[PDB]
């Protein structure tokens, strides 16, 4: 704890978490504006998880990507601890989906560009992430995308290796962003059903359909990343390369 | 005074042999109880995660307070520079100063 709460001005919250609040702050040297992550001890100790997050927080330390939501440090108190964290102004992509319903295709593909360049520079360093949820991404200043619950190594969002209890690696990255193209471009995720046994089976057995609107190029896309055998599923580079995402992203690999 | 002792240092060994790492958290009761391992490989300075099962396998002894790593059957393409990075029981960060193992084979 090197950082220390004197070292900050605090402002308005930005959210309330499930273990504590988020404020708006900013670092008294350089000005700089940013957000702090109070965690309650007690909070973290009663969902069982506090253990859990002190290896994904450390593993996030090391992350430096212009798409994934950066940890700028941490420190402690007798009660509480603290996430020095990039200000994301925007808000989440969940919630832009509820102002929009959903979104068009240069908005899509944008956000597919970047969630495929941040999992590549992650891939780089042998690390992967769990599911992929709307609500898990913020939005910076430009608009840009940022992967901001540090879920690294929910039925809707996992792959058919992991509920069937298979052995699973890399490739269901490559899953994650076959739902998100769906749900980004339809609405809602491509497995929704009304119960959790019925959810099972659809992904289990990839069942899903297309809206008529959706284009050639989107399903194709998309038939693509929702390969059953997750050996047959494209490389990154193959996504960054798709015609489709070439000519509706406004952003490069 | 607290801090990560891990060896050893330097490491030379041949195709087929095995290292055990050592990472020792010293002079405190904060308990070093979740490690990640790490390498670099010869001529990069980029680091990636080692993940534990196949070759790789890790224990860890509470009245040393310690961690270790163990790689069985070496190769040639083991060779590289090996770091244990924790964020301990207290909520403070914890590094080794590494091991540099070279592989001939
Ligand atoms: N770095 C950030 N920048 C801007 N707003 C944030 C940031 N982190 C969280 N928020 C806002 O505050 C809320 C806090 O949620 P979050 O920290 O994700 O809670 P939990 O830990 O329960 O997931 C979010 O929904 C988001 O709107």
């Amino acid at each position: 704890r090197q950082w220390a709460l004197e070292d900050f001005e605090i402002g308005r919250p930005l959210g309330k978490g499930k273990f504590g609040n988020v404020y708006l702050a900013r670092e008294k040297q350089s000005k700089f504006i940013l957000a702090l992550k109070v965690l309650f001890k007690a909070q973290l100790e009663k969902a069982g998880v506090e253990h859990q997050l002190r290896r994904e927080v450390e593993i996030q330390s090391h992350l430096r990507h212009p798409n994934i939501l950066r940890l700028y440090g941490y420190f402690h108190d007798a009660t509480r601890v603290y996430l020095i964290l990039e200000y994301a102004p925007l808000g989440t992509v969940y919630r832009e989906l509820q102002k929009l319903s959903k979104f068009d295709e240069q908005r899509t593909a944008t956000y597919i560009t970047e969630l495929a360049n941040a999992l590549s520079y992650c891939h780089s360093k042998r690390v992967i992430h769990r599911d992929i949820k709307p609500e898990n991404l913020l939005l910076g200043s430009a608009g840009e995308l940022k992967i901001a619950d540090f879920g690294w190594s929910t039925l809707d969002y996992l792959p058919p290796e992991m509920i069937e209890g298979r052995m699973h690696d890399e490739k269901v990255d490559l899953w994650s962003l076959g739902v998100l193209c769906y749900e980004f471009l339809v609405g809602k995720p491509p497995f929704e059903a009304n119960t959790y046994q019925e959810t099972y089976k659809r992904i289990s057995r990839v069942e899903f359909t297309f809206p008529d609107f959706v284009t050639e190029g989107a399903r194709d896309l998309i038939s693509r990343l929702l390969k059953h055998n997750p050996s047959q599923r494209p490389m990154l580079r193959e996504v960054l390369e798709h015609p489709w995402i070439t000519a509706n992203s406004s952003k490069p690999s | 005074m607290a801090r990560v002792d891990q060896t050893p240092r330097i490491a030379t060994k041949e195709t087929g042999e095995s290292l055990t790492i050592n990472c020792v958290l010293r002079d405190t009761a904060c308990a070093l109880d979740s490690t990640n391992w790490y390498r670099t490989k010869l001529g990069s300075t980029k680091e990636q995660t080692i993940s534990i099962g196949g070759r790789y396998s890790e224990t860890v002894d509470e009245g040393s307070n310690s961690a270790s790593l163990t790689i069985r059957d070496l190769r040639v393409e083991d060779s590289g520079t090996y770091k244990c990075k924790a964020i301990d029981s207290c909520w403070l960060r914890r590094e080794g100063a590494g091991t540099v193992l070279t592989v001939k084979g």
